[PDB]
RNA sequence: CAGCCACCCGAGAUUGAGCAAUAACAGGUCUGUGAUGCCCUUAGAUGUCCGGGGCUGCACGCGCGCUACACUGACUGGCUCAGCGUGUGCCUACCCUACGCCGGCAGGCGCGGGUAACCCGUUGAACCCCAUUCGUGAUGGGGAUCGGGGAUUGCAAUUAUUCCCCAUGAACGAGGAAUUCCCAGUAAGUGCGGGUCAUAAGCUUGCGUUGAUUAAGUCCCUGCCCUUUGUACACACCGCCCGU
């Protein structure tokens, strides 16, 4: 039935199992240090997070 | 100093000509089933001096080298050292050598073409069978 | 063009190795190889044999360059 | 010429053998797959093949069962079965022959049309 | 008592060219045990004239990509072929190298026309530093392509190249190239 | 004078980055967004799951690259040195690994440490160094292609994920016109980490390690600035404009 079919494909490792915590996009994601945000969202929120440019 | 006892400049083994000037374990590599590692293990278990060249060994030495080459498992050569392990049809572990053995077992592509497997079809069409891109590579011999 | 060097000495080339090589100012496997039409392995073996017999003096030995000179 | 033989053993003993004994004759992979287990909808295809073979009239070919699965060519239980393998848009008709043991179904339903080239145009050579 | 390697003195080496005396550094403050000194001679212009000539040769030996930075190999290749120059000639290898440097450096050569031009070449004189640089470069190149695809090892090709250049013989690649350049400068005078 | 050159003393006599004006481009991005205006579609949907294809398909053309053409090298043993750093997760499954045992191997099985200057780790890196065999030839250079086996991650490995073994052993002998990047711990060799990552680097971003040749100049080429000068241009030369 539809209950056993809907979203039944395993999503445990690939890019289909990860997304931006801000915009829910799946591309250019930064998993380092547990940020789990895409590149653009990280550039947007880097100063708030505490990442600042020195060199 | 060259050996007077008919130093074999050319030696015939398995319908192949090996060079007597070449050092052993590299002269017998000319056989189409033997390369480097197999030659070294065959000569180690045949107990012949590896510093000799192929022309200085006697007839008995070459004979026992040929026999140990054709019967690897009979002289404790490991099963993972062979190029025809668990051969389809007769599930026998073996080493295929030279014309009539290596090239005939090469003619197992007709099995793939008879079952019309995709790899056999790629072989029949002259294309590449191990999943490589064919856009910008391998453009030689294709007009 | 393609040189055809020997792998073992013949009596003619084993000669002219025991009474001229011991007279060279510089004895090197490459020099003997070129001047006797023999392979590098054979040249090295012959020079080691000559040195064992005391006819040659070893000047320096290295994995890439071994130098001998006449005993004079 | 001679009776079919797979890894030294022939048709009848291949039918009489269990999966554990199959894993020895199979190559690495097709042994890992069997050790990991045939999941469902593989057993469904196998049982559909069994039913089609049983209902087949004597001396006649079984009816073709169609499937999306690039599945194991299991021991000759599937040999002689008429299977339509989905290639992406069509169910290509394939008869399972004994030499196909140990292969994938997708090896016999090509997913692309082989290229027959046309004249270069536009900016082929800029 | 600062013999090179541990065998070659410098007290007997005579430059005797006057022109290149100030640019070949071999004699008293430039007597070192090894042709390897790290050194910062490229920092300011003309300083490389303070670098010992054997180290300049050693540096020039590391060439054609596969040998870049391998200076220990090159000091070995100089230690050998010094051991071989001594056997072949009986003279100090340093003297042979200095004579080769003197003989293999061009004195004139041609540039693009004078003040300006885009058709022919005009002859001009060579700086002593450029003379030494070109001599080292030519000697190293001759050795390098004598040893390529040949059983003759390096440290034999370089030794014979240096010996021929010291003799002034035309069997030397450096001498041939120097003569070619000098003749072209003569024609464009 | 502003400063320039050289030298002494000196750790150093120009370390490298980050940020960066006025003004402009119909430069790129609606495929990063719960940023967006207008259209289009909206239930046999262009929404959304779920099977299977594709994104790789190969007569050919063009970029960035990797490995080479060997002896200043391959092979085989022996010896001995780094740095940057990342490690067990909101959802979220997936960490880095010492030691013992089993197996050529890739691996497998038990046992511990570590949320980290605490464990991996004293990060026993590669090149390089030392010795060995080869011996100038497509050779033991070089490893494309291809066959047969074995494992690992995964829900599935076929169009071959990756890895291992044994076989097979192509072109390539230094590259035409034409072009790129570079001034000192630099170029170039050489490995190592981070990202991507269930599985994974010929990419990229960082890190050390070995370590040069040459130059200390000029507008010759290529641009790009000015300054004077001309204009009938001002949408500004991709302009304007004349006649059949
Ligand atoms: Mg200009
Ligand atoms: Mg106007
Ligand atoms: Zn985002």
């Amino acid at each position: 039935g539809h209950q056993q079919l809907y979203w039944s494909h395993p999503r445990k490792f690939g890019q289909g199992s990860r997304s931006c915590r801000v915009c829910s996009n799946r591309h250019g994601l930064i998993r380092k240090y547990g940020l789990n945000m895409c590149r653009q969202c990280f550039r947007q929120y880097a100063k708030d997070i505490g990442f600042i440019k020195l060199d | 100093l060259v050996i007077p006892e008919k130093f074999q400049h050319i030696l015939r083994v398995l319908n192949t000509n090996i060079d007597g000037r070449r050092k052993i374990a590299f002269a017998i590599t000319a056989i189409k089933g033997v390369g480097r590692r197999y030659a070294h293990v065959v000569l180690r278990k045949a107990d012949i001096d590896l510093t000799k060249r192929a022309g200085e060994l006697t007839e008995d030495e070459v004979e026992r080298v040929i026999t140990i080459m054709q019967n690897p498992r009979q002289y404790k050569i490991p099963d993972w050292f062979l190029n025809r392990q668990k051969d389809v049809k007769d599930g026998k572990y073996s080493q295929v050598l030279a014309n009539g053995l290596d090239n005939k077992l090469r003619e197992d592509l007709e099995r793939l073409k008879k079952i019309r497997a995709h790899r056999g079809l790629r072989h029949f069409w002259g294309l590449r069978v191990r999943g490589q891109h064919t856009k910008t590579t391998g453009r030689r011999g294709r007009t | 063009d393609k040189l055809n060097n020997l792998v073992l000495f013949d009596k003619a080339t084993y000669d002219k190795l025991c009474k001229e090589v011991p007279n060279y100012k510089l004895i090197t496997p490459a020099v003997v190889s070129e001047r006797l039409k023999i392979r590098g392995s054979l040249a090295r073996a012959a020079l080691q044999e000559l040195l064992s017999k005391g006819l040659i003096k070893l000047v320096s030995k290295h994995r890439a360059q071994v130098i001998y000179t006449r005993n004079t | 010429f001679r009776k079919f033989t797979y890894r030294g053993v022939d048709l009848d003993q291949l039918l009489d053998m269990s999966y554990e004994q199959l894993m020895q004759l199979y190559s690495a992979r097709q042994r890992r797959r069997l050790n990991r287990g045939l999941r469902r909808k593989q057993h469904s295809l196998l049982k559909r093949l069994r039913k089609a073979k049983k209902e087949a009239p004597p001396m006649e070919k079984p009816e073709v069962v169609k499937t999306h699965l690039r599945d194991m060519i299991i021991l000759p239980e599937m040999v002689g079965s008429m299977v339509g393998v989905y290639n992406g848009k069509t169910f290509n008709q394939v008869e399972i022959k004994p030499e196909m043991i140990g292969h994938y179904l997708g090896e016999f339903s090509i997913t692309y049309k082989p290229v027959k080239h046309g004249r270069p145009g536009i900016g082929a050579t800029h | 008592d600062i013999k090179l390697f541990g065998k070659w003195s410098t007290d007997d080496v005579q430059i005797n060219d006057i022109s290149l005396q100030d640019y070949i550094a071999v004699k008293e403050k430039y007597a070192k045990y090894l042709p390897h000194s790290a050194g910062r001679y490229a920092a300011k212009r003309f300083r490389k004239a303070q670098c010992p000539i054997v180290e300049r040769l050693t540096n020039s030996m590391m060439m054609h990509g596969r040998n870049n930075g391998k200076k220990l190999m090159t000091v070995r290749i100089v230690k050998h072929a010094f051991e071989i120059i001594h056997l072949l000639t009986g003279e100090n290898p340093l003297q042979v190298l200095v004579n080769a440097i003197i003989n293999s450096g061009p004195r004139e050569d041609s540039t693009r026309i004078g003040r300006a031009g885009t058709v022919r070449r005009q002859a001009v004189d060579v700086s002593p530093l450029r003379r030494v640089n070109q001599a080292i470069w030519l000697l190293c190149t001759g050795a390098r392509e004598a040893a390529f695809r040949n059983i003759k090892t390096i440290a034999e090709c370089l030794a014979d190249e240096l010996i021929n250049a010291a003799k002034g013989s035309s069997n030397s690649y450096a001498i041939k190239k120097k003569d070619e350049l000098e003749r072209v400068a003569k024609s464009n005078r």
